[PDB]
């Protein structure tokens, strides 16, 4: 099993979680994922927005004292539209907002002399 | 922008990838490549030229392979950069230069205009967008029969507070008294489905 | 220097060299600086401008 | 028998162009067109050291002479796997909030059952989605990495976008989803292409039958 | 000493195999990324909202776009407007009443 | 560095890039889409 280390920023924390790819935990804080056995992470039933992508629908975040935890990543809040045959929704008020999109036009130009 | 460098992180990542490729070439020079010494000069100083050449040949094969891999990585990165540049040119032409009717082409909501900002090896677009702030629910009719004749609004759709019927644009709520000029008359009420009177 | 031949402009180097250290080497293995064998004076190695 | 022929350029139709004459359709038909694009390729990670050396110390020493050559290839493969997850996340996650269609199908008779995911199936995927999944079909250090988004998630992401289009029309893409009657939403689509809204209401029963038939034809295809 | 020389010939071929495999995967990934970008553009301008672009989402006038999950793929079903019966009528650019 | 690896300055200077961005920005602010 390949050893993948789930690590938050070193300044933020020194705690680490070890994931072994395609192996059971017996071959090697206990959780089992499709990606592989997970150690250093405690499974939480509650779903949270993904912070670090373990894979196979499982993500790791530092939460309360705070410790690395294994949870199914949230798909976003669930909202049901109140659809009606005779009812429509029209905005009474609006807001003006500015959105920022950044694209790299060019990469730094590098020239290498193969002979040198 | 001040709080998070993540927005400029992608531009920094492209610079980091170029730096990593140069660093990889430096690491390759350290690699022996099967030669007695990684340094070409060390082999030349300790060995005769004919003998030194055989050890050089092994270093050259590894160095040439490293250069070919480096050139391939740069070409693939350049192709990705060119695709990003083509997308940026399309965005500048259809957003900064003129309003875009494409949905979500320049930001969530209805794009009005975009502003170009200079960035290192990059372009930044700020797009003003129309987003609803407050929304309310009103009773609606596909058509309304003034005299048993179906009426469809030329602009906007019928809305009803619960006491009166008004015609307003879908984008914003501007209630207006229904008029014959406001709504064209077509078809008959029986053919229309869900029609009210 | 020490059986190694290199062509570069020779200037005094600000970086301090410990007594054991005789040379300063880049990751690329190119020798950035050397200490003279005749006298222990630190000299920066700069390749001639190209 | 195998035959050799000049390939046809398609049937040739002569337009009856006239200075004083125009052709305007008296009748129209509603059809569904299917376009399929591969969002991501299967993620694979290969260990260069395991492939190059069969647990041999002597081979490892020679690999050390190669040095960074083994590291760059593994790094590139890891980057490709991350890129595939990034591409999948961007296309599927275009909706801020997961959306669910109302239990009563008061949509003017336009069936959306076959495009909607099935609750009875253990994994909630549409019957049309199930057909798409059905049609699509080691020890050297070569490994396969599962995608960050599971197939059921991907189905839930498509369902949220699908529900927003069916119930809120185009409002969900612009911002918070706003409820609208489906027949009125269809009239807005006709207004967008410039066909009068009244024509859609008059032929709404015909359009609903044509839409249901077109969805059925797509499943059969 | 002799075994290492034979191993080195295998290593050069095996390293070449990884380099060729990485290059082919990178080219395939770039093509896949371009297809994913096209799919994202279609989802944004077709499923999310009506598209005024001609033939962007199917032949005829696109009304709405439907997305179906597929393995390593996305499927879009687009409702389109196609004329069924067409007739010829005399036409005038302008008409004079007074 | 001294291995023949060199970085080439772009034809368009950062100040020139700012002048270009400004020209497009000014056109949007004063002339709209014209
Ligand atoms: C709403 O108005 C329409 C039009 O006046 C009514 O439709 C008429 O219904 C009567 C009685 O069935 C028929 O005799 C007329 O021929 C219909 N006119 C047409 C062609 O629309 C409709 O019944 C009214 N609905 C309500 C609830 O009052
Ligand atoms: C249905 O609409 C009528 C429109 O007249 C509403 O009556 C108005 O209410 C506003 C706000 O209180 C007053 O400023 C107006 O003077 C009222 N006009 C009249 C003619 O009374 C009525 O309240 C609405 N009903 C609902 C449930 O909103
Ligand atoms: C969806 O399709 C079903 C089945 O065709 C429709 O239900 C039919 O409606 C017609 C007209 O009222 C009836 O004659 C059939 O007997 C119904 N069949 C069944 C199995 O109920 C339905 O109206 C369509 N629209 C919806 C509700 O999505
Ligand atoms: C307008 O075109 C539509 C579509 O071709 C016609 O609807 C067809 O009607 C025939 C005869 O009843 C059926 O066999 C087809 O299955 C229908 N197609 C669909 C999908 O609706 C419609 O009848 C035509 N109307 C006119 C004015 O001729």
């Amino acid at each position: 099993g390949g050893v993948s280390v789930i690590t938050p920023g070193t300044n933020t924390s020194n705690q680490v979680a070890v994931l072994y790819q395609d192996v059971n935990c017996t071959e090697v804080n206990v959780f089992q994922t499709r990606a592989g056995c997970l150690i250093g992470a405690e499974h939480v039933n509650n779903s949270y927005e993904c912070d670090i992508p373990i894979g196979a629908g499982i993500c790791a975040s530092y939460q309360t004292s705070q410790s690395i935890i294994a949870y199914t990543m949230s798909l976003g809040a669930e909202n049901s539209v109140a659809y009606s045959n005779n009812s429509i929704a029209i905005p009474t008020n609006f807001t003006i907002s500015v959105t920022t999109e950044i694209l790299p036009v060019s990469m730094t130009k590098t020239s290498v002399d193969c002979t040198m | 922008l001040s709080s998070t460098a993540s927005a400029l992180g992608k531009l920094q990542d492209v610079v980091n990838q170029n730096a990593q490729a140069l660093n990889t070439l430096v690491k390759q020079l350290s690699s022996n490549f099967g030669a007695i010494s990684s340094v070409l000069n060390d082999i030349l100083s300790r060995l005769d030229p004919p003998e030194a050449e055989v050890q050089i040949d092994r270093l050259i094969t590894g160095r040439l392979q490293s250069l070919q891999t480096y050139v391939t990585q740069q070409l693939i990165r350049a192709a990705e950069i060119r695709a990003s540049a083509n997308l940026a040119a399309t965005k500048m032409s259809e957003c900064v230069l003129g309003q875009s009717k494409r949905v979500d082409f320049c930001g969530k909501g209805y794009h009005l205009m975009s502003f170009p900002q200079s960035a290192p090896h990059g372009v930044v677009f700020l797009h003003v967008t129309y987003v609803p702030a407050q929304e309310k629910n009103f009773t609606t009719a596909p058509a309304i029969c003034h005299d048993g004749k179906a009426h469809f609004p030329r602009e906007g759709v019928f809305v009803s507070n619960g006491t009166h019927w008004f015609v307003t644009q879908r984008n914003f709520y501007e209630p207006q008294i229904i008029t014959t000029d406001n709504t064209f008359v077509s078809g008959n009420c029986d053919v229309v489905i869900g029609i009210v009177n | 220097f020490n059986g190694l031949t290199g062509t570069g402009v020779l200037t005094e180097s600000n970086k301090k060299f410990l007594p054991f250290q005789q040379f300063g080497r880049d990751i690329a293995d190119t020798t950035d600086a050397v200490r003279d064998p005749q006298t222990l004076e630190i000299l920066d190695i700069t390749p001639c401008s190209f | 028998s195998i035959i050799a022929y000049t390939m046809s350029l398609g049937a040739e139709n002569s337009v009856a162009y006239s200075n004083n004459s125009i052709a305007i359709p008296t009748n129209f038909t509603i059809s569904v067109t299917t376009e399929i694009l591969p969002v991501s390729m299967t993620k694979t990670s290969v260990d260069c050291t395991m492939y190059i050396c069969g647990d041999s110390t002597e081979c490892s020493n020679l690999l050390l002479q190669y040095g960074s050559f083994c590291t760059q290839l593994n790094r590139a493969l890891t980057g490709i796997a991350v890129e595939q997850d990034k591409n999948t996340q961007e296309v599927f996650a275009q909706v801020k909030q997961i959306y669910k269609t109302p239990p009563i199908k008061d949509f003017g008779g336009f069936n959306f059952s076959q495009i909607l995911p099935d609750p009875s199936k253990p994994s909630k995927r549409s019957f049309i989605e199930d057909l798409l999944f059905n049609k699509v079909t080691k020890f050297n250090g070569l490994t396969v990495l599962p995608p960050l988004l599971t197939d059921e998630m991907i189905a839930q992401y498509t369902s949220a976008l699908l529900a927003g289009t069916i119930t809120s029309g185009w409002t969900f893409g612009a911002g918070a989803a706003l409820q609208i009657p489906f027949a009125m939403q269809m009239a807005y689509r006709f207004n967008g292409i410039g066909v009068t809204q009244n024509v859609l209401y008059e032929n709404q029963k015909l359009i609903a039958n044509q839409f249901n038939s077109a969805i059925g034809k797509i499943q059969d295809s």
